[PDB]
């Protein structure tokens, strides 16, 4: 048998068979360096 | 599973796509609803 099965989505199927678009955002928070994220306003650095 | 409840019927080679969860049309509405979310294993074997 062919390993893939297509599924023909139709407007008349119920909610269990209707198509859904999904986005999964995968990220680690505890990795020490970071190059992205943080919608925060910075302040000065007191240094003591 | 507690009971298999295996089924038996013969179709012609136009209803193979009709014996499927959630589909509509004369065939499979008049006869076998085959309701969606059923756990199933439909085997189609050429009997010509």
């Amino acid at each position: 048998y062919f390993p893939l099965q297509s599924y023909g989505f139709r407007p008349t199927y119920g909610v269990g068979h209707q198509p859904y678009r999904v986005v999964v955002l995968s990220f680690e928070l505890l990795h020490a360096p970071a190059t992205v994220c943080g919608p925060k306003k910075s302040t000065n650095l007191v240094k003591n | 599973f507690t009971n298999v409840y295996a089924d038996s019927f013969v179709i012609k080679g136009n209803e193979v796509s009709q014996i499927a969860p959630g589909q509509t049309g004369n065939i499979a509405d008049y006869n076998y609803k085959l309701p969606d979310d059923f756990t199933g294993c439909v085997i189609a074997w050429n009997s010509n």
